[PDB]
DNA sequence: GATTTAGCAAAACGTGGCAT
DNA sequence: ATGCCACGTTTTGCTAAATC
């Protein structure tokens, strides 16, 4: 009591983003994989939820596909290097996930010079993004 | 007395994953990471093994060793956000 | 050749509640 | 407060195909 700062229930989430943004640029780390560093699947994204307000392996998906994205088009990354480096089975599973969210395929995405910061999910996820 | 060492771990300009979790650990000073036991430390149900990376950097560019004792770290005003 | 796409199935997940 | 099932959903996975 007596600090008007944080939340007891916030702290305890207040340790996950950071954990995924530093974990997502080649592993999955899902809530299965957040278990170990948090609580079980279930209880973690019930948690999850109620502090940054999306769900968990729908912030993971919506930040890769951004992070993607960027890669698409400030960097020249081949689109299967960066499925298989962001943890895709394979290229086709990539530009079906990219464009399932973006609407844009990841080839086309790269050379589309009008697309910007569209649907662009940010490290913070509690405010909108 | 090195700059970053009388500095807060939530705000020493690492990585991602690091910086963030560490002040959750009752660490808000580095002088305490200096004197913390890696081996448990990154086995806490959050801490990852990619921290330690950056963990070792700091305390190895500032010739600390693990768990080495200071004479004394915490200063006048020392509170936690 | 490269990219994108066809479906199918599964996995997890989306949550609610439930249990301790 | 911690753990779980179920219902459902998305994705996923999988073989291929199609387009560029």
């Amino acid at each position: 009591m007596t600090m008007s700062r944080r939340n007891t229930d916030a702290i305890t989430i207040h340790s996950i983003l950071d954990w995924i943004e530093d974990n997502l640029e080649s592993p999955l780390s899902l809530e299965k994989v957040s278990e170990r560093s948090g609580y079980s699947k279930w209880h973690l994204q019930r948690m999850f939820k109620k502090e940054t307000g999306h769900s968990l392996g729908q912030y993971i998906r919506s930040r890769k596909m951004t992070e993607i994205a960027q890669k698409l088009k400030e960097s020249n990354e081949p689109i299967l290097y960066l499925a298989e480096r962001y943890g895709f089975e394979s290229q086709q599973t990539l530009t079906r996930t990219f464009k399932n969210y973006f609407d844009v395929p990841p080839h086309k995405y790269r050379m589309t010079n009008m697309q910007g910061e569209s649907r662009f999910l940010h490290p913070l996820n509690h405010y909108n993004s | 007395f090195d700059p970053i060492l009388l500095r807060p771990v939530d705000d020493l300009e690492l990585t991602v994953r690091s910086a963030n979790c560490l002040k959750a650990e009752a660490i808000h000073y580095i002088g305490d990471l200096v004197q913390r036991t890696e081996v448990e430390l990154l086995k806490t149900p959050n801490l990852g093994k990619k921290s330690l990376t950056e963990i070792k950097d700091v305390l190895a560019s500032r010739g600390l060793s693990l768990g080495m004792r200071l004479e004394n770290w915490p200063p006048a005003s020392i509170a936690d956000e």
